[PDB]
Formats: C-alpha cells, structure tokens, sequence
RNA sequence: GGAAACUCAAAGAGUGCUAUCGGAGUGCGCGAGAGCAUUUCCG
RNA sequence: GCGAUGAUCUUGACCCAUGGGUGGGUACAAAUGGCAGUCUGACAAGU
RNA sequence: GAGUCCCAUAACCUUUGUACCCCAGAGUGAGAAA
C-alpha cells in the first residue's frame, strides 16, 4: 500500500504512481537493494504522472521554506488536490509515501483521505527517485537541477542567516583597488599624451606639469595658431603669456595632423578618465562613512580603505587581533608608542563598526580624543 | 605504489597500554565459556573476583554462530551467553572463524582484552604485543599481562 | 534575541569566576580580550569569558566568530569590574581565557565548569 | 620542455640531494624519482604577515641555487665540509 | 530492517500463547493505523493485552505498553483472536471465551473436565473454531451456537491445528504420530489427506495464503513444505544451528516462511528456495 | 623556513586533486578555485602557464584543518576526487571546506552544512566567492528540512561535535549518500566522551557505524597534528556486507 | 560592459535586453541567471559608479579600434609596400621592434625573418639545438597560408622579399607611396608559395 | 627494428537502450462503474 | 588628577654640541644601462 | 637545411629618480608616576 509518492525538487513538485510493489519482507536484500541502483528496473517500479514547477523563483524559495519548517503550501496543496484521488470509504482511503513525519501530520490535517507514509520502503523509493533524477522526468521541463538548486540553497541560507546585504565592505575593497590602479594608469597614460604632443609643442612639459590641466588645454589648442586668444587660458589653466608666444617661438614642430585629430582623441578620454577618479574618490569616502565610520574618523576614508584591503575583509580585519593590525605605510619611543595606541584602536574601531548591525560615529570621536589626548601627552 | 605499514596505535607505550582503564572490555570466545562451564566458576562476578574491576562482557556474531554451530551439548555455554548484562558486537568479514575475527579485532583497536582458552590464539595474542589475555584456570581466572592485576 | 545571548544567571556566574580566581593564582589565565583572541587562535582555550556590559559591546563580540569556529566554549557574565575582581587585577578586565594546561590542579573544576557551560549553550 | 632549460636541471638535483643541504634537518629517507609533469613556483606571503616569513627583494632569486648561495651559514659550511671532504680523500 | 519494536518482560513462567488483534473497543475509536495491539497468554493464569507504537504511517504528532491484563481461574495454555468484533478465545483447563470490555470469561465452552492444548478461529466462517486436547482429540465449536459441535479422537496428541484461508471448511492437524492429517470438517470421518514425512513429533503447521502449500515443522530439527494435493513432501529446509522447530508461520506474502526454533532465533526462509525477490523483466519472467 | 618568494616544485601526489609543495622543505597543497585571494589567511604559491596566465595554489595548513593531517598521515584511498559530489556534515567555516572544494574541483560540487549562525555568515560570505560549494545553516541533526536543496551525493565527511555523532552521520548518509559511497568521520575523543579514553570511545564509534551499515575499511590517528582525533574511512555497503 | 549598461540591477533584466549584443540564444540564460542569481543586491551609488565604470572601459575598446584603424591607415601612409606586402599588424611590431626604420633596413633578410624569437634562438645556439624560423613573421597572413614546412621555406622568401621592399621604401626619397613593389613581390611571393605547395612528395 | 588500421577475422573489458462486440439504453453496483449482457436506438 | 578598552620593552654602526651623514628596507617610474650576441648560403623541383 | 610553440610585445639584475619609512614579530604581557 504505498501507490502514490511523493517528491519535492529545487525545480518544482513530483507526483509519482506507484506500478508495482516493493517487496517488503525481503526489503535488505542485495538482489532487491540492486533494484533501485540500477535504471532499468526502477522505471518498472515508479513512472511520473504530475510535475507542477513553481516557476516563481521567491515562490520557490517559498515553498523551501514552507517544506523546511515541514508546513503545506499553495502549490503543494494544489498538486495532490489535482493528483490524489477520492478514495471512498467503502473501499480504503488513498496513501502516499512522503519522505518526513514532521511533514506528515501536516497534510493529515488538510487532507483527511490521504494517509501519509514513510518508512523505510518510503525512505528508499524517495531515494532511489532522487538518485535517478533527472532521467525519470523524460523531458517535462526546462532546466537541469542543479544551478537551481545552487541558487535556492544560496537563498535559503541567506533567509535563514538574514544576512545584513548593507554590510557591504566588498564594494571598498574593489573601490581602493581600483582607486589606486586607476591613478597609476591616469599617470601613465598622461605621459604618453605628454610624449605624443612633445612633437607637437615641446615646451609645453616646462610650462604646464599637471597632468589634468596639460589635458584639458591639449584639448584646447588643437595646431599651433591659437596666438591670440589670451582671455581663455587662464580659465583652461601669466603663463598664458608664455605659451602664447612660445606657441611661435619654439617650431620645434611637425606639423602633422590626423595623429594629432588622435591625440586630441586621447587626451579628452583621459581628462574623463579623471573625472571619473575625482568622482569615485568622493564615492567610497562617502561609502567609508557609511559602512564603517567609526574607523573612518579615527583613521581617515583612503587610509582606511587601504586597511581593510590590506586585511582582506573587515570581518577579517575585526578577527585579527589587536596586536596584528602592523600594517607599513599607514598610521604614520615617542614615534611608536602613539602607532602602537593607534593600531589597537583602530581594532577597537573595526570590531565596532563590523559587528554592529549598523554603525554611529559617537565611538569614533571618542577614540578620536582619547588618541589625541595620548599625543598630546607629548 | 602503496605499502601499508600500520602505525603503532598512540595510545600505547613501548609495552604498557595505558589505554585500558579499569572498566574493563573483555572479548569472550566459545571454549573459554565451556571451560567455565566444566569449571564451573561464573563469568561476570568471576571476571570481577580475577580483575577487582568492572568489566563489560563482549561477544562477536562470529562466536555467537560458533556457539550455535557447536550443536546441542552446549545449550548451557548458548543459555549462558545469550545474557543480557552481556553486549554484542557485529562483525563483517567472511567466515565464522573466531580465531582469525578475535586476533584482528584486538589488533585493530588495542583497548579490549581477549578472554581465550586455546593454544593457537593464546599463542597469537600473547605474540601481538601489549593486549591482555585471560584464562580460566584451577576454579578461578587468570591473568596474562595486565600491568595492575591487583 | 540580544547579542549577548549565552549569559550566566547568579550561581553558575559564581562558580565560573571563582575558577577564574583559582587560574589567576595558578598562572593558567589570559587577561584581556586580544591575548585572548591570540590563545584563541593560537588554539590553547580551555573556555572564555567575555563581560556583557562594556560600554562598547563588539569590541568583545567579536569573540564568538573566533570561538565557536574552532569549538570551544564560550559565556557572558554581567560585570566586567565583578570580573576584573575575579582576576584579581585592579582595571576591570572584561574578555578573559582559560589555557589548555593538562598540569594543573584545578582541572576537575574547570571540566565540571566546562560541562556546564555547553549544557547551557 | 624536452631540453629542460638546466635550471630545473640543477635545482631538482639540489631538492633530490636535500638530505645533505644543512646539516640541523635530516630529512626522512625517499627515493624520489623526478616526475615528468612538475612546475615551478614562488610562494606569495601572507598580507598579514610581515618580520617573520617575508623575505627582502633584493634576495629572491630566480632560483632556490641562488637563494641557497645568497645567504653566509650556508656558505661556511659548505666550504668547511667540502674541504674536509676533500683533505679525506686524499 | 530486521528489527524489534519494544520488547517486554510479559510474564514470570513460561509465554504459551500469543496473537495480535485490532480490537474495537466501545468507548474509544480504533486508532489501528498508528499504533498495534498484541496479546499474550501464560502459564501463571495472566492473559495481557498490550499496545504497540509503530511506525508504519505517519500520521500523528505514549501509551507503550500493558493495555490491560485479563485474569484467569486455572492457567492458560493458548489462545487466538477472533478476527471479527473484538472477541478471543483462549485454553488452559476449559475453553474461554473473551472479549476486551470485561475482565471476567463471557463463556465457558468445554465438553468435560479436560485441557485443551491449542486453538485456532478460522480464516472465514469466522464464528466457528477448532481446538486441540490431551485427550489426544480434536473438537470443533461454534460461537452462533455457542456451544461445542463435534469432536474426533485420533490415536495420539494433536499439537497444533491449523485453517484453510481459501476453503473455510479444511483444516491441517499437526500430531505427534509423525503426518499432519489433513481433515475435511463436515465429514469428520475421513482424514481426506495424510502428509506423511518425517521422522519425529510433527510440532507445527500452517497454510500458505495463496491456500494450496503447508509449511510444517518438526519436533526433529526440520521444516519441510508440502503441497496440499499431494502428500509427501514437495522439499525440505534444515540448518545445523537451528534445533526442534517450534513455531512455523508462512506470512502474508505466500513467500516466506517464518521459523522459529528453540536456540532462540526466529530465522526466515523462501519458499521457493530458487525464486528471486526482484522485480524481473518481462523476458526474464517469461 | 618557507618564507615568501622561495621557488617551491608542484608535484603531483596520488590522492588527485592534491599537490606536494617540495622546496627546502615540503608543504601540501591544493590547486586554487578562486584566483587572488586566501580565505583564512594562508600563503598561496603562484605558477605562471603559457597569451601569459597565471594561476595559484594554496597550501594546506594541518594544524587548522581536520582532513590535511590524515592526508599527511597517509590514507590509502579518500573518496574526495576531482569530480565527486562531496557532502560536508559541520563545516565550521572556510577554512577546510574551500581546501575541499577546490580539492573536488569546477565540476563536482560541495554541500556544506552547518547549525551555527555567525560562522553561517562566514561561509556564505566565503561561498559567494567560489561556486562549487552550496552553503546550507541548517541542522546536521535534522536531514529532512534540507532534502529539498540537495541530492544524491557521493561521499561524505564528517566534523561534528555531538555524542550522536554515528545517529547524525547514519541519518544523512542514509537520506542523501549513494549506495557504494564514501563516508569518512572524524572523530573528537574528548569532544563525544569525557570518562573513557580514546581506543575505547573509537571502538565504540566504529562499531556503531557498523551497525548502522557503513562498513569502515580505514582507521587513522593523526597524532602528530591534532590530539586523539582520528579519522575513520568507510563505504556505505547497504547490499552485500560480508 | 554593454549588458552591464543596459541592465543595471538584474531586476530590471527580465522586460528589456537588446539583440545587437548576446545574439539569440544566451538571452534567454542570461535572463534567467537573473532570475535565480545567488549574487546580493546594491544601491545607486555604487550602480552609477560602475556604471561610469563601464562608461570608461567601452570607451577604451571603441578607442582602441579606432586606433588600431588609425595603425593601419598611418603605416600604409609610411611604409606601404611593407604592408602591402606582409601586412600592418606585423609590419608594426617589426619596426617598433627594430627601432628605427633606417635600422631595420640596415638588416639582411636572415635577421628579418628570425627578428622575434630570439630567446629561443640564441639558447637553440649555446646549446645543440637547431635555430627556429619564423620568430615574429610567423603571424603574418602568408605562412599561414602556406602547410607543412611550406611555412618554414615561405617564411625565408617572404623575408626576403621583406627586406626588399622594407629597405626600398626605407631608403628613397622619391617614392609614390602606391606600393607598387610591394604588391610585385606580393605576386612573387604567391606564386612562388603556389608552385612549391603543387609538388606532392608522396610518389603518385 | 617503427608501425599508417583505412585489408579483414577471432576474441576480452568499460560505456550507454525498452514494457505487458462500439456509443448509449435496459435488470443492474455507492453526483457514480472499473463489470455482469443485449433485441432496446441501434450500428 | 594613569593602566587589560593594554602599562612597560630585549637600540642600524660613523664625523660635532639628547639634535647635524654613509647604509638599509617598502612601493611605483625611467634607462641608447647590463644579461645580450641577431640562423645557414647555391642548389632544388619536373621528365 | 633549420624549436613560432617556457610572453625580447618580456624576465631578472644594476643604476637613477620620486615618495614613504629605519621596534621585537602567528610581538611579550603588568606595570608606569612620585
Ligand atoms: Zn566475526
């Protein structure tokens, strides 16, 4: 008496009639616990008759839940509503072979003509039907099991955590590493619109050294025969003066002209370059101050970005001791006792501001004045 | 190539066996229920009148079907030993030898001691070294290498 | 559900800390919270204590991701100057830790603590 | 590759020959064949870790030849055996 | 699995009789598909009646053991469970007749002052019985009537008596004389069959459910299975650590047989010693 | 020793998916997943391959993993291949299930449970790094509410610190593992009975596992690592026990 | 970085995606990996910055195609009878190698065809090993047209005919700039690469 | 001596592959047939 | 009007009155600096 | 005739610049001040 069974699958809910019998008596045997090893006579022993995939993916993560407190739901209801038959009392009522006795009682409650089963013929055939997966579905769905099951494991973990997804120190971790290798590849690319425009205008490397601003007036004068205009320079930078009229004293010139078309090219894609540097420096010091300020008023925003990346995670960071915060460059006798006062607060702070929920600042400037008054010492 | 040369079980000394503490776990075998039957001592409170100690009788399935096997004289020794301060191990290996499961068991763990009666596996046990066997002898029992017999 | 969930009601807080006392006499103790997560992670912790009412509490709290890792038991006790009393130290120690020390005579008293602490988590 | 470059050449015959390397190690006896599918590596230290297991740049070597020539107790003990190795044979 | 539920201390002497019922009481539903109801009757004049959890469903979320315990007069010496409407009866001095809502014996069923051995209620008809006597005699009761109907005398002991679940009106008898007779009820008469091979008391028998084959066993350290429209014996099971066969049983499955000897164990045996328990292909069965 | 930038060989060892690590000095060694970044604080060695990339590898430190000192030790055969499907019963954090998953590799996954709820956020922050490895906070205990995410495993390990260690690994092996499949258990001799010592409390688990059907074929005691664990290697036989 | 452009958050991935970009058949995957994703969520901020993130990292790749146009343009404007002959993205690596134009002419035919692997040349020459023979003209679009050791002799007739036209239009100073020798020896270099590719060793 | 396996033969292992009178009516069974069987519309 | 929320600390060696130089490490960046030198050279294919 | 196939589109060393630093180290762990 076990005809109808039933699966559950991290695709969707399996309904199985049950052809013929398990021999029961005989139920350790290896000549029968070979059976459901093999595929050649198990799909003699269970066909498929329901597959309802909830297709909903919080649904699904739904339906975990709902089956991992052993509770019924719509979708599960629904399937043995349309599958399990009336059996009427004259005959027998219906029985289906479930995989838990938590889960049980539960449709005992809500269906009082099914009776539910699990032992360990129960136990086995679910077995055998989640050895054989995907095989006894004979195509009657769209997607293999287990990137779904990958995705509604991550899900439920995360649901039973409630893992705070604010807490986010991943975003710093790639924003300082970007941060830093973006600065060095704005340099980079600089003096090649430096060494490009050399054949240009050679003494302009004299007159202007920054970079950003050697880009911007690059973009500006095109060819050499701006020799008038003085009233701009000084916005796109006296000195208008002096390249004014070094613009014709100089003629160390080539006077080529589609490479330059193209080094006006580079040098306003490297001016947005940085735009884009002086906006996500402002970005993650605001995002410092979000996520961990407590550490970002002892320490500072970047020095403290370069601490957490250097630890690795903050979680990782605040399970550092106190005493292997030693990190070279950063927290710049007198000169090393007020490091040392200074690591180990700044571990104070990064246990604060990890392990808190969300974090304030009132701990922050307290530390702040405690290692002021220890500087003030001297 | 894999060679498998068994360490020397860590809770053991050079010889000593600091690991049997005084609740003791003691593997009976067939001929030695018979000869405490022909001699006629009992099992658990003579095993605590040769030990002063504690112990938990052990009988593996392959002695109980050595005891089954050994037909209908010794319905007393198979009424005995079906006791239920006794516990029971379950073997798995092929062939009821009580020799050979007896020898490995002990040598694959170092904690129990073997209560035998027959030359062939006092011969093996006392050549493994540092498990204690015991016998039955006179009208009491006797001990072989347990480092506090008293 | 706070964040200091283990803590020890009144007499298993007394017995918990007169061991505490017995270790310090002993020299079997480690004094503050990171020389305890150093033994901790250096792994000889028979169990630790932190101080549920230090006025930060994470600088404690990040204890329990250490401890129960590498599964060793762990309990909160309601005052850290009852603490520091206990180690017999004038500044109120708030995170202390027993060392693994199998020559040491208080090791009844610290298996009898130990067994019910984890009967208590 | 088939021409083995020397350089894996010369130290798989110093790891081969470690037993004899220094002589506070004594390293447990193993015949050690040479595998024909090995590489090359470097160890990246721990961020978190500093004094203790990270060496200076200007003594990682190409080789662990030149790492083992680069430092002095090493050197004092191979010339001090090899010449009494020597003064033996004679 | 192979395995025991609970086990009880039931009695002080010897356990004679024992069989299981689903017994509808009056005042209480029958709660028979979550827990399983056993009863057991000795030589120290007890008859207990005893529940058992199980988990062959799982419906419900504890009342264990000892239900009830029946007294008795005289001992008892076997007993078995009416199917129908929650009645047993049971032998010792006389033949009793029980059911589970009175401590005290609805009716006494004997013919004179003599011990009945053993019992058994059919598989259909099931208000009828027969029983088993040191008068070395057979009797037959009827519970509509309720009264003793008949009743045989053979030449030696009947041990143990068993129905037919497929004629209603067959049933073997299993003597001490070494053949299991096997009588036809409304002409007592003539045993109309005789299984005759063995070589010592013949201590139980039973009918397979599919009605055709007998399992018996011996007082001789044997079980042999017969078919019913033969008599000699079809083969014949035997191992060197089972000795004087007590208790044979077929089981619901017509495939298996359940001895049980007097070393202890209660082995397990096919019935046909060369058919497979797998579900086999369709050329294969072929 | 083994400082960092020393030229270390990778050669390959018989359990596949491990490494030996021989400098001056051996180490143990597991093929990196996740390029880039240790989990647990450990040092990676960084081979080039030649189009130039570069991949790393991590060394297995035995003294804070369970199953590298019974690799060192010398077990005759795992069931952890480059392709299993690998269930992990207590898996306290990364710092042993990364070294396992990058043993199984890109194509076998790993199922890592776990009852604690602060190293539950730990190994899902771990988790959503490498892919093979599914999280699951669940009760060990409890191997019916997480039967819906995983199925049909090929070998087991065990780390649990309960006196029903035998009950929790015969109840998801018996749930989850294939028949013919690996289990192994590493048992805490302190951690599961206090009084009695260690060959006998092993004793004792071993035969409970025999019992509960798992027929053991390896006992090993890591001694030099960890104290008076031991690891113990069996099949699940469930057709044909002796 | 352009789904990442057009996407945003995968919450918005499910009513819109374009077809210029993942043609037909990884939509549909990519569509549902954001339905079932195991990654968490973030905010605006962040989204704007990577969004400006691949702002600057599709601006690179439309730059360097257009560069590499400008490549192509530039050398057939310098040396066109090299690339006319051998083709811009080897006749590039070849100069810039070499330094200056001057100094690649100064070179015979041997050196042009061995000028890239050298490492393994001169280790091939301090041990006993034989010198290799394409080094860097290996990538160029003949002797790879050319099967067998077909490349090896094509490789040293079309570095030799490299070093005609290289030093050619190298060294005058009155040239055209149509690649007329260059496209001769195009010519020369084919069907000398057809009549030695028609033999067939193997006895017919 | 190296072997092209594309000449064929005898065999050995590993892998994948399937099931067990016709619609109503009419005496009929607890909104209801899984069947007993026809001179009723019949076909 | 100190300190476990962490006190204390096992000094890179020379020229002058606790303060004035060579040597080191840690990161990037450049080099027409080095390692570092650019294969063979008259036959081959087809009948 | 003749190794593209362990990035000479490079690796390493040295020098030169630039910025920082010149404390034990899986730091120790109970005293400083008068
Ligand atoms: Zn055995």
């Amino acid at each position: 008496p076990i005809e109808y069974l039933l699966f559950e699958e991290p695709t969707g809910y399996a309904v199985f009639k049950v052809k013929l019998q398990q021999d029961d008596i005989g139920s350790r045997l290896k000549e029968v616990q070979e059976q459901i090893n093999d595929f050649g006579a198990f799909t003699k022993l269970i066909e498929l008759v329901s597959f309802a995939p909830f297709k909903g993916a919080a649904e699904a993560l739904e339906n975990a839940n709902d089956i991992s407190e052993g509770l019924v739901s719509e979708s599960l209801k629904a399937i043995l509503d349309l599958n399990l038959p009336k059996a009427s009392s004259k005959k027998k009522n219906i029985t289906l072979a479930i995989s838990d006795k938590n889960l049980g009682p539960s449709i005992k409650e809500e269906f009082p003509y099914v009776d539910c089963i699990s032992n360990e013929l129960a136990q086995d055939l679910i077995r055998g039907v989640r050895l054989h997966g995907e095989k006894l579905f004979k195509g009657l769905q769209s997607g293999d099991l287990e990137r779904a099951q990958l995705g509604l494991g991550h899900a439920y973990s995360r649901a039973k955590v409630k893992f705070s997804v604010q807490k986010n120190d991943n975003h710093i971790i790639q924003a300082i590493a970007l941060l830093d290798q973006l600065d060095k590849d704005i340099n980079t690319f600089a003096m090649r619109v430096k060494e490009w425009y050399g054949w240009h205008f050679p003494e302009l490397a004299k007159l202007v050294p920054d970079n950003y601003t050697f880009a911007k007036l690059v973009l500006f004068i095109k060819d050499k025969a701006s020799l008038n205009d003085d009233s701009l320079h000084d916005l796109a930078a006296g000195i208008a003066q002096r390249v004014i009229d070094n613009a014709r004293i100089s003629m160390g010139q080539d006077i080529s002209e589609t490479d330059m078309e193209n080094v006006c090219v580079f040098a306003q894609r490297v001016a947005s370059l940085a735009d884009y540097r002086r906006q996500l420096y402002d970005y993650l010091c605001e995002k410092m101050h979000t996520v961990a300020p407590n550490l970002s008023e002892l320490i500072g925003e970047v020095i403290g970005a370069r601490l957490i990346s250097h630890a690795g995670s903050l979680t990782n960071l605040s399970k550092q001791a106190a005493s292997t915060v030693q990190i070279l460059g950063a927290e710049k006798k007198n000169k090393g006792r007020i490091s040392r006062y200074l690591a180990n607060k700044c571990s104070m702070a990064s246990r604060i501001d990890n392990y808190s929920e969300e974090p304030s600042n009132v701990f922050g400037s307290v530390l702040k004045k405690q290692v002021e008054q220890r500087l003030e010492f001297y | 190539l894999t060679r498998n040369i068994p360490q020397v079980s860590s809770a053991l000394f050079f010889q000593y066996n600091q690991a049997i503490k005084p609740p003791y776990q003691v593997l009976i075998d067939t001929n030695f229920i018979n000869f405490s039957i022909q001699k006629k001592v009992d099992i658990v409170r003579g095993m605590m009148d040769c030990l002063l100690a504690k112990c938990n009788p052990l009988i593996t399935d392959c002695v109980m079907a050595e005891l089954e096997k050994l037909g209908p004289k010794y319905r007393i020794a198979l009424k005995l030993a079906r006791d239920p301060r006794i516990k029971r191990l379950s073997c798995s290996h092929k062939g009821t030898y009580a020799n050979d499961c007896l020898v490995h068991r002990v040598l694959q763990h170092k904690c129990y001691i073997v209560a035998t009666n027959d030359a062939g596996l006092k011969q093996r046990i006392r050549k493994i070294p540092g498990i204690p066997l015991m016998s039955v002898g006179g009208h009491a029992y006797v001990i072989e290498k347990l480092p506090d017999v008293f | 559900n706070p964040k200091a969930f283990p803590l020890a009601d009144a007499a298993l807080t007394q017995q918990i800390l007169d061991v505490v006392q017995q270790a310090a006499n002993l020299r079997q103790l480690k004094k503050g919270a990171n020389e305890a997560t150093k033994t901790l992670n250096r792994g000889i912790s028979e169990f630790i204590i932190m101080a549920a009412d230090c006025e930060p509490i994470e600088i404690l709290l990040h204890l329990p991701l250490l401890c129960e890792d590498k599964n060793v038991p762990y309990v909160f006790v309601p005052s850290r100057v009852a603490l520091g009393r206990a180690c017999g130290v004038s500044r109120p120690v708030i995170a202390a830790s027993i060392t693994t020390n199998d020559a040491s005579a208080i090791k009844t008293q610290i298996y009898a603590v130990k067994d019910k602490i984890e009967t208590l988590l | 590759d088939d021409n083995m470059r020397r350089e894996v050449q010369r130290d798989l015959l110093l790891i081969k020959h470690r037993a004899a390397l220094d002589p506070k190690r004594h390293y447990k006896k193993q015949r050690w064949e040479v595998p024909e599918r090995f590489a090359i590596g470097t160890i990246i230290e721990d961020k978190s870790e500093f004094y203790s297991s990270r060496m200076n740049r200007k003594e990682r070597k190409s080789t662990i030849l030149e790492t083992l020539m680069g430092d002095e107790a090493s050197n004092k003990y191979f010339k001090r055996k090899y010449n009494e190795i020597q003064e033996k044979s004679t | 699995t192979r395995e025991e539920f609970v086990s009880f201390k039931a009695h002080y002497g010897l356990v004679t009789g024992l069989c299981v019922t689903q017994p509808r009481f009056h005042d209480k539903k029958p709660d028979l598909k979550s827990q399983n109801f056993m009863l057991s009757c000795s030589d120290d004049k007890t008859v207990k009646l005893w529940s058992i959890n199980v988990d062959d469903y799982s419906n419900k979320n504890n009342e264990e053991g000892l239900i009830r315990t029946f007294d008795g007069e005289s001992a008892f010496q076997g007993i078995d469970s009416h199917r129908e409407n929650s009645t047993f009866a049971t032998g010792g001095a006389k033949i009793h007749l029980w059911d589970v809502n009175r401590l005290k014996p609805v009716s006494d069923l004997s013919w004179g002052a003599d011990n009945i051995t053993s019992l058994k209620f059919n598989q259909n008809e099931t208000d009828i019985l027969a029983s088993t006597g040191s008068d070395n005699s057979i009797v037959l009761y009827d519970l509509r009537t309720n009264s003793p109907t008949q009743k045989i005398v053979q030449t030696m002991r009947t041990n143990a008596i068993c129905w037919n679940p497929m004629e209603a009106f067959n049933f073997v008898t299993a003597n001490e004389d070494h053949n299991a007779y096997y009588y036809d009820m409304r002409n007592l008469s003539r045993s109309l069959n005789v299984f005759k091979d063995h070589v010592s008391a013949v201590m139980d028998v039973d009918f397979s459910p599919t009605g055709d084959e007998i399992v018996t066993g011996s007082y001789d350290k044997s079980i042999r299975i017969y078919k019913t429209n033969h008599g000699h014996s079809r083969e014949i099971y035997h191992t060197k650590r089972m000795q004087h066969v007590f208790q044979v049983k077929y089981s619901m499955d017509s495939k298996y047989i359940i001895s049980g000897s007097d070393d202890g164990n209660v082995r397990l045996w096919r019935s046909k010693a060369w058919e497979r328990s797998n579900v086999k292909t369709t050329r294969e069965k072929n | 020793g083994a400082r960092g930038g020393a030229k270390v060989v990778i050669e390959p060892h018989r359990h596949a998916g491990v490494y030996i690590a021989r400098g001056k000095e051996d180490l143990l060694v597991t093929k990196n997943m996740a390029p880039g970044e240790s989990v647990y604080g450990e040092k990676r060695i960084s081979v080039e391959e030649p189009p130039p990339t570069k991949v790393e590898y991590r060394v297995w430190n035995p003294f804070r993993s369970k199953l590298a000192a019974g690799i060192m030790g010398g077990l005759d055969e795992l069931f952890i291949a480059p392709g299993k499907k690998v269930l992990y019963l207590g898996a306290a954090s990364g710092t042993s299930v990364s070294h396992v998953s990058d043993v199984v590799g890109p194509e076998g996954v790993v199922y890592a449970v776990e009852f604690s709820h602060r190293p539950g956020r730990e190994l899902i922050s771990m988790a959503k790094k490498r892919p093979n490895i599914i999280p699951i906070i669940e009760d060990a205990r409890h191997p019916q509410k997480y039967r819906m995410l995983i199925g049909m495993v090929d070998c087991v390990f065990a780390d649990v610190a309960q006196p029903d260690q035998a009950r929790i690994i015969a109840l998801n092996s018996h749930m989850f593992l294939k028949d013919q499949g690996g289990v192994v258990i590493s048992i805490k001799a302190n951690c599961i009975d206090s009084t009695v010592d260690a060959e006998t409390v092993f004793a004792r688990e071993v035969q409970k596992l025999r019992e509960e059907r798992i027929k053991p074929l390896e006992q090993l005691t890591l001694e030099p690592y960890e104290r008076d664990h031991c690891i113990v290697v069996g099949r699940y036989m469930r057709s044909g026990l002796k | 970085a352009r789904i990442i452009l057009t996407m945003g958050i995968r919450s918005k991935a499910s009513e819109t995606d374009l077809s210029e970009i993942l043609p037909e058949e990884i939509e549909e995957r990519v569509k549902t990996a954001a339905e079932v994703s195991m990654g968490t969520e973030i905010t605006q901020t962040d989204l704007d910055n990577i969004n400006a993130l691949a702002e600057q990292i599709v601006e690179f790749a439309a730059y360097r195609e257009q560069l590499s146009n400008y490549l192509s343009a530039r050398m057939k404007a310098i040396a066109p009878n090299l690339t006319q002959l051998v083709g811009e993205l080897v006749g590039a690596r070849l100069i810039a190698h070499s330094g200056s134009l001057i100094s690649l002419a100064k070179s015979p035919a041997s050196t042009i065809q061995i000028l890239g692997a050298e490492k393994a040349l001169f280790r091939a020459l301090k041990t006993k090993h034989d010198t290799p023979k394409y080094g860097l003209l290996y990538h160029a679009s003949l002797v790879g047209q050319a099967t067998g050791k077909n490349k090896g002799k094509i490789a040293r007739v079309l570095a030799a005919k490299a070093a005609v036209s290289l030093r050619y239009d190298a060294l005058a100073e009155d040239r055209d700039d149509s690649g007329d020798i260059g496209l001769e020896s195009r010519a020369k270099v084919e069907n000398r690469l057809s009549q030695l590719e028609g033999r067939d060793l193997r006895t017919t």
